[PDB]
C-alpha cells in the first residue's frame, strides 16, 4: 500500500457521495422518503409539511457534505502548497533544510 | 456526583474522552533520546547513524 | 371425546441453539444487491430454543407461552404434526384459534372452543378428531392449501405473530438429511397469510397425530404410538437485523446487531 | 445562469446550469382490469348490523371503489380519513380492505378514533395509533329504533383491562369489581359486563343510534386487489411518462427487466427509498423505472458586455456515436468532458482563457466567434 | 422530477446557490493547486537523445 | 434511555455514523501528529553517565 | 415533539463536530510546524531567520 | 358566498373534502383564506309537507 | 413522571413546595417519594465506553 | 490498562511496534493456535 494517501482521498470522496445518495432514504420525521407516496396519498396542503421536512433534511445533508468538502479541500491545499515548496526547493535546487 | 462533576455529566450523555496512544513518560523518553543525540552527536543522528 | 393420554414417561426438557434461523422478509418489497437494516420481532441468533420429542413412550405437546412470537421448526417425515392451537385459557370462556390440516386442505377457526386436555388427532388412516369438545360463538373461518406439505428430511419452519389484530404466518420448507438437530445454515421465511382474528393470545399448543394400527385396545392412554418427531420453539424479541440481498432478491445472509459487539 | 446569479450581466467564464431535463409527453395509468363494484350496499345499506362488543369484520376484494354511488342513497354525518386524503381516494388502489361495522350512540362516535378513551375505545373497539383508513358514520334512528325500546344492541361496560387495537372480546363472564369473588353468579359488587343500548325514536340525538363503518387498508407496498374508478391506458416504454401503477404516481422511463418478483411482491426499491421497479397488474410483467433527467450542462460565455453568443458543454454525451441536447448547432466538437456546441475547434494552442475541461480551453477571437 | 417539490423549494429559499459557489471554489482551487505544483516551468525541456 | 426515541432515530436516519467517522479521523490525526513531532528517531539514545 | 428534539440535538452534534474538525486542522498545522522546527532546529542548524 | 344545504353536508364545506357538494356544487381552494359560517334554519327553510 | 434509572438516598433537602429536582440540563436528577417523604437520586444506568 | 479493562487479549511482556493502537501505551496484534495479545 505504497500510495495510501491518494487512495484514502479517493475513497473519502466516493464515500461522501455514496452517503449523500443513501441519506435520501431518511424520512426526516415525515411519513416517507419517496416523495411520490406522499404526493399520491395526500393532497397538496397536507403534503406541504412532509415535503418541507424532507427538503430541510436534504438541504442539511447537502450543507454537511459541502462543509466536509471545504475542510478536506483546505487540507489538500496545505498538502499541495507543501508539494510546490518541495518541488521548488528540492527539485529546482539543493535544500539545506533537514528532513 | 453527576450534576456536580462535569465529566460525569458529559459521560452520562454519551460524550467520552479517549486516551492518547502515547503516554507522557514515553514522550519524555523520545525527547530525552533527541537531547542525548543532539548533545553527543550533534546533527549527524538526524541524517543516519 | 377426551382421551387423557396420561402416559407417564418423564424426560427433562432439552435445549438447543438456533445458529441463524427465523429470518423472514419484513415487508412485501423487492430489494437486490443491497444491505438493509430493519427492526422487527426476530429470533435472536444463537438463541436457547426448547426441544420436544414424540418418540417411543414419550409424547410432548404441552401448553407453551406466546410472549411476543414463536419460531416453530419441525423436522418430520410422516406429517405427524397437523397444526397448532392458540389462546389464553383454551376453554369456552374465551375465544381461541385453531389451525389444522386435512390432506390437501387447511381448516382455520376463531371460535369459542372448550379444548380437550391432551388434544390430538389420530392415524390408523383418517381415524380420530379429538381436539375440542365444543364450538360456540364461531366468528372466523378460512380454508387454503396445506401449510405443511411433503430420516428427518424436511424442515418446516414457521413464525407466528399477533400484531394489533392480525395473525401473521411466515413459512419455509427446506429439505435436509440431518437427523439430530437443526441444520446450521441459512433460510428465509416468506409471508403466508395475515389472519384478522382480532383476539388475545398468550398460550399455544401443538397438535400431533397418533398411530394405532397393529392392535387397538380401549383407546385410553394406551394402545397408541407416535412416530419419531420433534419440534423446536423459539421466542422472538424486538431486534435490529442487517439483511443482505442478492441479485435475485433473496436474503442469503443477515447479522444480529445486538448479539455481540462485533456484530454491532 | 443569469437567473441563478440574480444579475443581468455574466462575466466571462464557464458556469454549471441545471442537469438536462426531458419533460414527459404522455400520462399513462395501469390498474388491474376489474369490472365488479365493491359491496357498498351490503356494508352501508344492510339491515341487522352487529353490536359494538362483537363488531363484524368483512373482507373486500376484487372490486372497483366508486363511492359516488352512495351520493343518492345515504348521507354520512361523519367521514374522517386517516393516512390518506379524501380527494386522492379516486386515484388509489388499496391492498387489504376490511370493513368493520357496528352500532353505537352519537355521543360515542368521537371515541372511534386513535388516541381516544371511553367505554367504547377501552372495552369494545379500539383503533391503532398508526391507523390508515377511513371512519364513516350516519344516524339510523329510523332503522335501529323501535317504540318502547330496542335492546338488541349491546356494549361492554366493565373489563379488567383496556383492549388492544383491533381486538374483539365476546367473553360473557361476571365482572369482579371487589375483593369478594363471585363465580358465575351476579351479586353485590359483581356485574354482568354487557349492557343494552336503550334506543327509542323519542330520545335525543346523543342517545340516537349511529351506524359506524371503519375501513382499514394499506396504500402501496404490496399488490392492490381493490382499485378506484380511474381508467387504465395502454403501456408505453422507452419514453418519459407520468405513470400511475396501482395508485403510485411518478415520472420516468419504463423498460423490460430481468428482475424476478415473488407473487407477494409488487414494487421494488433501490439503495434509497425509490421505486426502481414495478409489476404491471394487467400483463404481470416487470418494468424498470429510470429517471428521465440525466447529464450535466455547462455554459461557456464571454462577459455579455462583449458578445451575447455562448457555447454549451453537455457532459455525459458522446456526439461521435437524437442526442440529449437542448439545441443542435452547425459547430460540434467532442471532448473527454463532453460534447461542446457553439464552439469551433482550432488546431492551434494558446494559454487557457476559459477552462472548459480535460485539456480544452475556449476564447473569443477573430466576425468574432467562440473557439475551443 | 417533481414540480410540486421544486415550486416549494423556490419558496424555501436559495441556499443551493451558495452551496454551488462553495463547490465551484473548491474545484477552481484544485485546478490552481495542480498548476502551482506542476506548472512551475513554462519552457518545456526535452531530454537529449 | 428511551426505546421510543431510539426507534424514531433509526427512522430519522444515520448521520451519527458519519459524525463518528469524523471524530475518529480527528483522533487518529492527533495520534499521527504526536508521532510525527516526537517520533522522528527510532534509535533511543541514552545520555552518557 | 421527539422529532423536533432529535433534529435540534443532531444539529448541535453536527456543529460540535464541524468546530472540532476546524480546530483539528489548526492543530495539525501547528503540529506540522512543530515537526519542521524539530527537524530543522534540533536535528540541524537553521539559517532561516526567526 | 351563501347557499343552503343539509347538516350532514356542512363538513364538506372545507378544503380537501369530498362528496356531492364539494365535488359537484361548491368547492373551496386548498389555499383558502377566509371563514366558514353555518347555522340551522329549520324554522325558516322548512315547510309542512 | 416515567423514566429509567437507579434510585438512591440523597443528601438534598427539598422545600415543602418542591417535589422534583433538575440539573444543568432539563432532567429529573432527584425526586421525593410521596409515600415516605424521602429524597431520591435518579442516575442513568448506561455508562461507559466500549 | 489505563484506558480500561481489556478482555479477550493476553498480556505479553514483550514489546513490538504498534499494530492496533488500543490506548495509553498498549497495542494489540495477532500472533502464534493463534490468539490476540496486548
Ligand atoms: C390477554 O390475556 C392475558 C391473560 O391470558 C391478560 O393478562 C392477564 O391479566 C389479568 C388481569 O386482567 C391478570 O390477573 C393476569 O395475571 C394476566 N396474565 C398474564 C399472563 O399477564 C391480558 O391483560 C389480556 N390482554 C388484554 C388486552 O386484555
Ligand atoms: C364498501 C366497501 C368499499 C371499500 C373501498 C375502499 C375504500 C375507498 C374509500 C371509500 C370511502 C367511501 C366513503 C363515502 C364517500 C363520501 C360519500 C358522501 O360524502 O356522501
Ligand atoms: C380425563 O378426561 C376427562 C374427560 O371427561 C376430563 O374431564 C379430565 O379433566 C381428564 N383428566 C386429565 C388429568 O387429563
Ligand atoms: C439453555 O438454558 C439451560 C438452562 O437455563 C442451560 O443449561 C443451557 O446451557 C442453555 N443452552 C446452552 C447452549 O448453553
Ligand atoms: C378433509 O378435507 C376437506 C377439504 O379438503 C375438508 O372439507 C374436511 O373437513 C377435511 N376433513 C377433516 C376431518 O378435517
Ligand atoms: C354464544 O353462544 C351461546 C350458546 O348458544 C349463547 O348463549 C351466547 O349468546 C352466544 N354469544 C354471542 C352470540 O355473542
Ligand atoms: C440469479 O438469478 C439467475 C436467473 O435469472 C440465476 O441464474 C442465478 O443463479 C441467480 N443468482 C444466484 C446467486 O443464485
Ligand atoms: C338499499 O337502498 C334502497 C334505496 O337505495 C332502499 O330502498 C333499501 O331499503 C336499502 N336496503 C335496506 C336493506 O335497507
Ligand atoms: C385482464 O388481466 C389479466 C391479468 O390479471 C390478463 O391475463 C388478461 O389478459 C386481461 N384481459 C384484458 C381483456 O385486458
Ligand atoms: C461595458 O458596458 C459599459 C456600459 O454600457 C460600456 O461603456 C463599456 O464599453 C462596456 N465594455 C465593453 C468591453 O464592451
Ligand atoms: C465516443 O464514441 C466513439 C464511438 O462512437 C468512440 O470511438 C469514442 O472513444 C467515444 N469517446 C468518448 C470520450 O467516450
Ligand atoms: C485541423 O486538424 C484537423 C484534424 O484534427 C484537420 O482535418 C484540418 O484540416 C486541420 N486544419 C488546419 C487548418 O490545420
Ligand atoms: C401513607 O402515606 C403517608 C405519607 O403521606 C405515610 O406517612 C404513611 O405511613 C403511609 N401509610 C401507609 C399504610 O403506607
Ligand atoms: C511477565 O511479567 C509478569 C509480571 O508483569 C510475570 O508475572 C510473568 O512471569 C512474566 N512472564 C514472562 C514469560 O516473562
Amino acid at each position: 500500500s505504497a500510495l495510501g494517501k491518494l487512495q484514502d482521498v479517493v475513497n473519502q470522496n466516493a464515500q461522501a457521495l455514496n452517503t449523500l445518495v443513501k441519506q435520501l432514504s431518511s424520512n426526516f420525521g415525515a411519513i416517507s422518503s419517496v416523495l411520490n407516496d406522499i404526493l399520491s396519498r395526500l393532497d397538496p396542503p397536507e403534503a406541504e409539511v412532509q415535503i418541507d421536512r424532507l427538503i430541510t433534511g436534504r438541504l442539511q445533508s447537502l450543507q454537511t457534505y459541502v462543509t466536509q468538502q471545504l475542510i478536506r479541500a483546505a487540507e489538500i491545499r496545505a498538502s499541495a502548497n507543501l508539494a510546490a515548496t518541495k518541488m521548488s526547493e528540492c527539485v529546482l535546487g539543493q535544500s539545506k533544510r533537514v528532513d | 456526583i453527576a450534576a456536580r462533576d462535569l465529566i460525569c455529566a458529559q459521560k452520562f450523555n454519551g460524550l467520552t474522552v479517549l486516551p492518547p496512544l502515547l503516554t507522557d513518560e514515553m514522550i519524555a523518553q523520545y525527547t530525552s533520546a533527541l537531547l542525548a543525540g543532539t548533545i553527543t552527536s550533534g546533527w549527524t543522528f538526524g541524517a543516519g547513524a | 371425546q377426551c382421551v387423557n393420554l396420561t402416559t407417564r414417561t418423564l424426560l427433562p426438557p432439552a435445549y438447543t441453539n438456533s445458529f441463524t434461523r427465523g429470518v423472514y422478509y419484513p415487508d412485501k418489497v423487492f430489494r437486490s444487491s443491497v444491505l438493509h437494516s430493519t427492526q422487527d420481532l426476530f429470533l435472536p441468533f444463537f438463541s436457547n430454543v426448547t426441544w420436544f420429542h414424540a418418540i417411543h413412550k414419550r409424547f410432548d405437546n404441552p401448553v407453551l407461552p406466546f410472549n411476543d412470537g414463536v419460531y416453530f421448526a419441525s423436522t418430520e417425515k410422516s406429517n405427524i404434526i397437523r397444526g397448532w392451537i392458540f389462546g389464553t385459557t383454551l376453554d369456552s370462556k374465551t375465544q381461541s384459534l385453531l389451525i389444522v390440516n386435512n390432506a390437501t386442505n387447511v381448516v382455520i377457526k376463531v371460535c369459542e372452543f372448550q379444548f380437550c386436555n391432551d388434544p390430538f388427532l389420530g392415524v390408523y388412516m383418517e381415524s380420530e378428531f379429538r381436539v375440542y369438545s365444543s364450538a360456540n360463538n364461531c366468528t372466523f373461518e378460512y380454508v387454503s392449501q396445506p401449510f405443511l406439505m411433503d430420516n428427518f428430511k424436511n424442515l418446516r419452519e414457521f413464525v407466528f405473530k399477533n400484531i394489533d389484530g392480525y395473525f401473521k404466518i411466515y413459512s419455509k420448507h427446506t429439505p435436509i438429511n440431518l437427523v439430530r438437530d437443526l441444520p446450521q445454515g441459512f433460510s428465509a421465511l416468506e409471508p403466508l397469510v395475515d389472519l384478522p382474528i382480532g383476539i388475545n393470545i398468550t398460550r399455544f399448543q401443538t397438535l400431533l397425530a397418533l398411530h394405532r394400527s397393529w392392535l387397538t385396545p380401549g383407546d385410553s392412554s394406551s394402545g397408541w404410538t407416535a412416530g419419531a418427531a420433534a419440534y423446536y420453539v423459539g421466542y422472538l424479541q424486538p431486534r435490529t437485523f442487517l439483511l443482505k440481498y442478492n441479485e435475485n432478491g433473496t436474503i442469503t445472509d443477515a447479522v444480529d446487531c445486538a448479539l455481540d459487539p462485533l456484530s454491532e | 445562469t443569469k437567473c441563478t446569479l440574480k444579475s443581468f450581466t455574466v462575466e466571462k467564464g464557464i458556469y454549471q446550469t441545471s442537469n438536462f431535463r426531458v419533460q414527459p409527453t404522455e400520462s399513462i395509468v395501469r390498474f388491474p382490469n376489474i369490472t365488479n363494484l365493491c359491496p357498498f350496499g351490503e356494508v352501508f345499506n344492510a339491515t341487522r348490523f352487529a353490536s359494538v362488543y362483537a363488531w363484524n369484520r368483512k373482507r373486500i376484494s376484487n372490486c372497483v371503489a366508486d363511492y359516488s354511488v352512495l351520493y343518492n342513497s345515504a348521507s354520512f354525518s361523519t367521514f374522517k380519513c386517516y393516512g390518506v386524503s379524501p380527494t386522492k381516494l379516486n386515484d388509489l388502489c388499496f391492498t387489504n380492505v376490511y370493513a368493520d361495522s357496528f352500532v353505537i350512540r352519537g355521543d360515542e362516535v368521537r371515541q372511534i378514533a386513535p388516541g381516544q378513551t371511553g367505554k367504547i375505545a377501552d372495552y369494545n373497539y379500539k383503533l391503532p395509533d398508526d391507523f390508515t383508513g377511513c371512519v364513516i358514520a350516519w344516524n339510523s334512528n329510523n332503522l335501529d329504533s323501535k317504540v318502547g325500546g330496542n335492546y338488541n344492541y349491546l356494549y361492554r361496560l366493565f373489563r379488567k383491562s383496556n383492549l388492544k387495537p383491533f381486538e374483539r372480546d365476546i367473553s360473557t363472564e361476571i365482572y369482579q369489581a371487589g375483593s369478594t369473588p363471585c363465580n358465575g353468579v351476579e351479586g353485590f359488587n359483581c356485574y354482568f359486563p354487557l349492557q343494552s343500548y336503550g334506543f327509542q325514536p323519542t330520545n335525543g340525538v346523543g342517545y340516537q343510534p349511529y351506524r359506524v363503518v371503519v375501513l382499514s387498508f394499506e396504500l402501496l407496498h404490496a399488490p392492490a386487489t381493490v382499485c378506484g374508478p380511474k381508467k387504465s391506458t395502454n403501456l408505453v416504454k422507452n419514453k418519459c411518462v407520468n405513470f400511475n401503477f396501482n395508485g403510485l404516481t411518478g415520472t420516468g422511463v419504463l423498460t423490460e427487466s430481468n428482475k424476478k418478483f415473488l407473487p407477494f411482491q409488487q414494487f421494488g426499491r433501490d439503495i434509497a427509498d425509490t421505486t426502481d421497479a414495478v409489476r404491471d397488474p394487467q400483463t404481470l410483467e416487470i418494468l424498470d423505472i429510470t429517471p428521465c433527467s440525466f447529464g450535466g450542462v455547462s455554459v461557456i460565455t464571454p462577459g455579455t458586455n462583449t458578445s451575447n453568443e455562448v457555447a454549451v458543454l453537455y457532459q455525459d454525451v458522446n456526439c461521435t456515436e437524437t442526442w440529449r441536447v437542448y439545441s443542435t448547432g452547425s459547430n460540434v466538437f467532442q471532448t473527454r468532458a463532453g460534447c461542446l456546441i457553439g464552439a469551433e475547434h482550432v488546431n492551434n494552442s494558446y494559454e487557457c482563457d476559459i477552462p472548459i475541461g480535460a485539456g480544452i480551453c475556449a476564447s473569443y477571437q477573430t466576425s468574432q466567434s467562440i473557439i475551443a | 422530477d417533481s414540480t410540486e417539490c421544486s415550486n416549494l423549494l423556490l419558496q424555501y429559499g436559495s441556499f443551493c446557490t451558495q452551496l454551488n459557489r462553495a463547490l465551484t471554489g473548491i474545484a477552481v482551487e484544485q485546478d490552481k493547486n495542480t498548476q502551482e505544483v506542476f506548472a512551475q516551468v513554462k519552457q518545456i525541456y526535452k531530454t537529449p537523445p
